[PDB]
C-alpha cells in the first residue's frame, strides 16, 4: 500500500517489483528501516519515541528477535497505549523491510 | 605612567624612542592586550621592558600577588640564636642550619633590609647586620623567645605612610630612601630568584618566536611555531572548510575526599602528564578520526552498536563513547584509526621526548651555567607539553577538535575509575594484592595476565590492608591503614614497583610521591595542610605550616574569631597518635568551643577564603552588639571541616546542643 | 664575526622591517636590518596561473592536503576525507595581496621567518661578511638571510645591562593621584656593561 505497488504475496515478489520500480526503489535507497516500518503505520511523530525509549530489545542481524518494555507508567496515557497493542505487527514489518532493504542493494 | 604624565604636565616635553638606524621616532605611551588585562609599552629601540608583576601573575598559581607575599615565601632560611636579651635578639645563618644556599641568598637581600619576620606573624626592625664568609649575623628588635631554631622569611614592612607623609621632616625622608632603594633591589633579587632570564631564551629556541614576545601571548599564540615545523616534515595541511559550532560541555570533574586524618597517613602516588599520554595511546588526532555515529533511540543503539563491532574491530580502532552533543539523542560513538600517527601524537612524543632528555643532562652537568640552561628547558617543555590538551578545546585554535576533546577525558576517566578501583588490595600471606577485583584493560582484551593475586618483593610477611582512595586528575591518595610508623614507605616503593608497571598497560606510568601525616582536607586539592614528608624519610624535618593559604583576605568584621588559628592547631595536634584521639577530637573540640561561646555570649582575625541582625535567641562596624556573629562561626568551624573525622554522632550531636 | 641574538623586534611604519641586535664576543653591539615579507602557500596550479608574477617563491615540495570536518553519521556509511596530493609553492610578496585558494594561513610573517630561512632566534653565528652593508654606526643591513646566516658556534657568554626602579609618591587620601602629588622619592638599581652595580636615590 505505502508504496505505490502492486500487490505481492510473498518477499520474493516485492523485491521484484520494488527493483524494476526505479523510483520506488531510489526513494527507500535515502530512508531507514525504522522511519520506514513506522511510516507504513502511522505512528504521529513523536511519541513513539517515549515508547521506544522504554524497553529493552534483542537482535541479530540487525533484526530484531525479542524485546520488553521496563517502565509502565507511559501506558497510561491514551495515545502510547494504542501505540503499544499495536507493536508486534510493526516488529514484523520491521524484519520484513530489514530484509527486503538488505537484498535490494545487495 | 606616573613619571611621564608628571613630565608632561610640569614641562610639556616626552620621552622619545629612535629606532637603531634614526628614522623612526615614537613617545610613550601605554597601551593593554586584554585577554584580566595586562599593560605594555610602546617602544621600538631593542629595549625589553618587563614587569614582574604579569609574569608571576601567569607562571606562578599563589594566593596573593602582593610584593609582601610573594617576597615573603620565596626568600627564607632558618636561624639559631646565639644570645637573647631584652626587647632584640641575635640570629645566625649558615650551612647545615637548613638547606644548602638559601643562606646565601638571604644574606645577599638581607644587604637592604630593614624589617624581618620572626618564623611567623612577628614582624622585627633589623639593628644588626654582618655579611658572614657563609651566611648572615642579624641583631633584631624583638622580644625573647623558648625556642632556640627559627624561620626568618623577609618581608611584611608594617608601616604607615600617610602618617609619615603628615608630618614630613628630614628623617623620615632619609627613611623613606632606605625603603624605595630596598623595593627597587628586591625588584632584582625576585628575577634572580626566576632566572627568567634563561626561560625567555628557551622559550625563544622552542616557541619559536622573539624574545620580547615569549611572556606576552597566550597558548594559542605560541605553539604554532613547534607545530609548523611538524607539518613540513609530514608534508601534511590540515583545512577546516567549514564553520565551527560550539557545543560547550563539561570543563571537569572535581573530585571531593571524605576523610583526612585518622586516615593513618596517605601516600600520595602521581601520574605523569596523563592528558598527553593519553593523547599517544588512543591516537586522538582531528584527521584519525573515521567517523561520530549517533543514535536518536534505543533499538538503533544496538543495531548501530552490534554494526560497529563486526566492523571497525580493535585494536586496529578505538571507539569511544561521549556526552551526546544535541542535548536530544543519546549516543555519541566516536572511532580512531590506530594505524598511522596522528599530527597531535607526533607533538607529543617530541615533546615528551626531548624533556625527558634534558632532565638527564641536567643530572650530568656540572658548572654553574649549564645547570640553569638545561632546567629553563626542561620547563619549557613541561608548559608546551601541559598546554595542549586544554588547546583542543578551545574553538579558535589550531588543535580546534571537538570530538577528541570529548574523548580526552573519556579515556582519562575511565582510566581514574580503573585506576581507583582495583586499589583495595588487602595484601597479607606474603603478597595478596588483588587491588580492586580484577586486572583487566578496558577498551578491549589485551591478554596481558590478569592475575589477582601476585608476589610481591615480600621484605616479610605482613598484615597491612588499603583503605578505598580517593584520587584526582593528576594523584591517587591510598590511605596505609595499617600505620607503620615511617618506614611504611618501603611499601609504596614496591607498590610503585607493580600498580604502575603491572596493573597498567601502555605509556601510563609511576610517580610515587609523598605527603605523609594525617593531613586536613578542608577542601578541594588546595585547602589543606602540607605536613609533607618525602620520599628521604632519614632523619626527617617535614613542612608543617599550610597548603591552603585561603587564610590571606578578610573582606569581613574583625572583632571575635583569631581561634580559628588555636581550633586548627589543637585539631592538628591531636591526631599526633592515629587511633584513639578521634572520640577524643571530636570531644574537646565542640566541648571547648560550646564553653568558648557561652562565656562570652553571655559576659583581630577573620580570615577564611551591612545587615544587622538581633542576639536574642538562646560599612559594617562592631558595636557592643557582639553576642551577634558568636553564632554562626563556631558553628562553622565544625562544619567545614568534616573530611577528617567519622564520629558522625557527637558533630549532629553539639549541632543541636547550639540549636537551644 | 661572531654574535650572540639579544631580540628580535619589527617596525610597523610605512615599511617593514626585522631587527636583530645582538652582542659580540668583545661587547660591542651590532644592529642588523632585514626587510620584511608577507608569504603565502599556493598550489601548482594557482602558482603559474596567477599575475602579476609574485617577487619571490620558492618550492617546498609534494604535501598531502586533508580535510577533516566533523560531520555526525547516522546510518553506518562512514566515507573517507577528501586527502588531496599535490607540490606546493611559498610565495613571498612586499604588500599585501588577497589571493584565493591560499592554504596554511594560521601562521605569522614571523614563523615563516625563521622556519624557511634556517634561523633560530638563540643562535651563536658568525655573520657571513660580505652581504652587510653599512647604514650607520652599528646598523648594517641584509639582504640573503640564507648566506649570512649560514654557520653557527657554541655558545659564548655575553655582558648584558640592566635598570631596576620604583617612585613613590605623596599622598594624604585614599590613593594618590597625578594632579595633585607630587614625586617624593625615585630610586634606581644601575648595573652597567662594564659590570658594576651602582645604587642611587633621588
Amino acid at each position: 500500500n505505502k508504496l505505490d505497488i502492486n500487490e505481492c504475496a510473498t518477499v520474493d515478489e516485492l523485491v521484484d517489483e520494488i527493483n524494476k520500480s526505479g523510483t520506488v526503489k531510489r526513494k527507500i535507497k535515502n530512508q531507514s528501516v525504522f522511519d520506514l516500518s513506522r511510516e507504513c503505520l502511522g505512528y504521529p511523530e513523536a511519541d513513539f519515541i517515549t515508547l521506544v525509549n522504554n524497553m529493552r530489545f534483542k537482535i541479530e542481524n540487525c533484526k530484531v528477535v525479542n524485546f520488553n518494555i521496563e517502565n509502565t507508567n507511559c501506558l497510561n496515557n491514551p495515545s502510547i497505549e494504542t501505540i503499544y497493542g499495536n507493536f508486534n505487527q510493526f516488529v514484523s514489518i520491521f524484519n520484513t523491510v530489514t530484509d527486503v532493504k538488505k537484498r535490494l542493494f545487495e | 605612567r606616573y613619571i611621564t604624565n608628571r613630565l608632561e604636565l610640569l614641562t610639556g616635553e616626552k620621552i622619545i624612542f629612535r629606532s637603531p638606524d634614526k628614522k623612526e621616532a615614537v613617545h610613550l605611551c601605554i597601551y593593554e592586550r586584554n585577554q584580566n588585562t595586562t599593560f605594555h609599552v610602546n617602544n621600538n629601540n631593542g629595549t625589553i621592558f618587563f614587569d614582574l608583576y604579569s609574569f608571576i601573575q601567569k607562571s606562578e598559581k599563589l594566593d596573593s600577588y602582593k610584593l609582601d607575599s610573594i617576597s615573603k615565601n620565596a626568600f627564607s632560611c632558618m636561624g639559631k640564636v646565639l644570645n637573647r636579651g631584652v626587647r632584640e635578639m641575635t640570629f645566625i645563618g649558615d650551612d647545615t642550619t637548613d638547606a644548602k644556599g638559601k643562606a646565601d641568598t638571604f644574606a645577599k637581600v638581607l644587604t637592604t633590609g630593614n624589617y624581618v619576620t620572626v618564623d611567623e606573624d612577628i614582624i622585627c626592625k633589623v639593628i644588626r647586620k654582618d655579611i658572614l664568609e657563609n651566611g648572615f649575623k642579624v641583631v633584631l628588635s624583638c622580644p625573647t623567645l623558648p625556642n632556640d631554631i627559627y624561620k626568618l622569611s623577609f618581608g611584611k614592612d608594617d608601616i604607615d605612610l600617610a602618617q609619615m607623609y603628615k608630618d614630613y621632616n628630614l628623617n623620615i625622608a632619609l627613611d623613606m630612601a632606605r625603603y624605595c632603594i630596598h623595593d627597587a633591589c628586591l625588584c632584582q633579587y625576585l628575577w634572580e630568584y626566576y632566572g627568567v632570564e634563561t626561560k625567555t631564551d628557551a622559550g625563544a629556541a622552542t616557541y619559536v618566536l622573539p624574545q620580547s614576545m615569549v611572556f606576552e601571548y597566550r597558548a594559542s599564540t605560541i605553539i604554532k611555531g613547534p607545530l609548523l615545523k611538524l607539518l613540513l616534515e609530514t608534508k601534511t595541511i590540515l583545512v577546516r572548510s567549514e564553520t565551527k559550532q560550539k557545543f560547550p560541555y563539561e570543563g571537569g570533574k572535581v573530585f571531593a575526599p571524605k576523610q583526612k586524618m585518622f586516615s593513618n597517613n596517605v601516600l600520595i602516588f602521581d601520574y605523569n602528564s596523563l592528558y598527553p599520554n593519553v593523547c599517544i595511546f588512543g591516537n586522538l588526532s582531528p584527521e584519525t578520526l573515521v567517523g561520530v555515529v549517533v543514535s536518536t533511540n534505543r533499538l538503533e543503539e544496538e543495531i548501530n552498536n552490534q554494526l560497529l563491532l563486526q566492523k571497525y574491530p580493535p585494536p586496529r580502532y578505538i571507539t569511544v563513547h561521549c556526552e551526546p552533543r544535541l542535548p536530544n539523542l543519546i549516543s555519541e560513538i566516536a572511532i580512531f584509526d590506530r594505524s598511522i600517527e596522528g599530527t597531535i601524537p607526533r607533538l607529543l612524543r617530541t615533546f615528551l621526548a626531548e624533556r625527558a632528555r634534558y632532565k638527564k643532562m641536567l643530572k650530568q652537568a656540572t658548572s654553574s651555567t649549564e645547570k640553569a640552561i638545561y632546567d629553563s628547558m626542561q620547563y619549557t617543555y613541561k608548559i608546551v607539553a601541559n598546554s595542549v590538551y586544554g588547546l583542543m578545546g578551545f574553538r579558535n585554535s589550531a588543535l580546534y577538535s571537538y570530538a577528541s576533546a570529548k574523548s580526552c577525558t573519556s579515556i582519562g576517566r575511565r582510566m581514574i575509575l580503573y585506576l581507583e578501583s582495583v586499589l583495595n588490595g588487602a595484601e597479607l600471606s606474603n603478597g595478596m594484592l588483588r587491588f580492586a577485583n580484577t586486572l583487566s584493560n578496558p577498551f578491549y582484551m589485551d591478554d596481558r595476565d590478569i592475575n589477582p593475586i601476585v608476589k610481591t618483593s615480600l621484605p616479610i610477611d605482613y598484615r597491612f590492608r588499603f583503605r578505598s582512595v580517593y584520587g584526582d586528575t593528576d594523584s591517587v591518595f591510598t590511605e596505609i591503614d595499617s600505620q607503620d610508623v615511617d618506614k611504611s614507605i618501603e611499601i609504596a616503593k614496591e607498590l610503585e614497583r607493580l600498580i604502575n608497571s603491572r596493573v597498567l598497560f601502555n605509556n601510563f606510568k609511576i610517580e610515587f610521591e609523598a605527603v605523609y601525616k594525617n593531613l586536613i582536607m578542608q577542601s578541594k586539592k588546595k585547602y589543606t595542610t602540607m605536613k609533607y614528608s618525602a620520599s628521604s624519610n632519614s632523619k626527617s624535618v617535614p613542612e608543617r605550616i599550610n597548603k591552603g593559604t585561603s587564610e590571606t583576605r578578610r573582606d569581613v568584621s574583625k572583632f571575635h574569631k583569631n581561634m580559628i588559628k588555636t581550633y586548627k592547631t589543637r585539631l592538628s595536634e591531636m591526631l599526633s597518635e592515629g587511633r584513639m584521639n578521634s572520640n577524643q577530637v571530636c570531644i574537646d573540640i565542640l566541648r571547648s568551643l560550646e564553653t568558648d561561646l557561652r562565656s562570652e555570649f553571655d559576659s583581630e582575625l577573620f580570615m577564611l577564603s551591612a545587615y544587622i541582625c538581633p542576639a536574642n535567641v538562646p560599612s559594617f562596624k562592631l558595636g557592643s552588639n557582639q553576642r551577634i556573629f558568636y553564632e554562626v562561626y563556631f558553628k562553622r568551624l565544625t562544619s567545614e571541616i568534616v573530611n577528617l573525622l567519622d564520629n558522625k554522632v557527637l558533630c549532629i550531636s553539639f549541632f543541636q546542643r547550639m540549636f537551644g | 664575526m661572531d654574535v650572540r641574538c639579544i631580540n628580535w623586534f619589527e617596525s610597523h611604519g610605512e615599511n617593514r622591517f626585522l631587527y636583530l641586535k645582538s652582542r659580540c664576543r668583545n661587547g660591542e653591539t651590532v644592529f642588523i636590518r632585514f626587510p620584511h615579507y608577507f608569504y603565502y602557500v599556493v598550489t601548482d596550479e594557482i602558482y603559474q596561473s596567477l599575475s602579476p608574477p609574485p617577487f619571490n617563491a620558492r618550492p617546498m615540495g609534494k604535501m598531502r592536503t586533508i580535510d577533516i570536518d566533523e560531520t555526525i553519521s547516522y546510518n553506518l556509511d562512514i566515507k573517507d576525507r577528501k586527502c588531496s596530493v599535490a607540490d606546493m609553492w611559498l610565495i613571498e610578496e612586499p604588500k599585501k595581496r588577497s589571493i584565493q585558494n591560499a592554504t596554511m594561513d594560521e601562521f605569522f610573517n614571523i614563523s615563516w621567518f625563521y622556519i624557511s630561512n634556517g634561523i633560530s632566534p638563540d643562535g651563536c653565528y658568525s655573520l657571513d661578511e660580505q652581504y652587510l652593508t653599512k647604514i650607520n654606526n652599528g646598523c648594517y643591513h641584509c639582504d640573503d638571510p640564507r648566506n649570512c646566516f649560514a654557520k653557527e658556534i657554541p655558545r659564548f657568554d655575553i655582558p648584558r645591562s640592566y635598570l631596576f626602579l620604583d617612585i613613590e609618591c605623596h599622598f594624604d587620601k585614599k590613593f594618590p593621584s597625578v594632579f595633585i602629588n607630587p614625586i617624593s622619592h625615585t630610586s634606581y638599581c644601575y648595573i652597567d656593561l662594564s659590570g658594576k652595580r651602582l645604587l642611587f636615590t633621588l
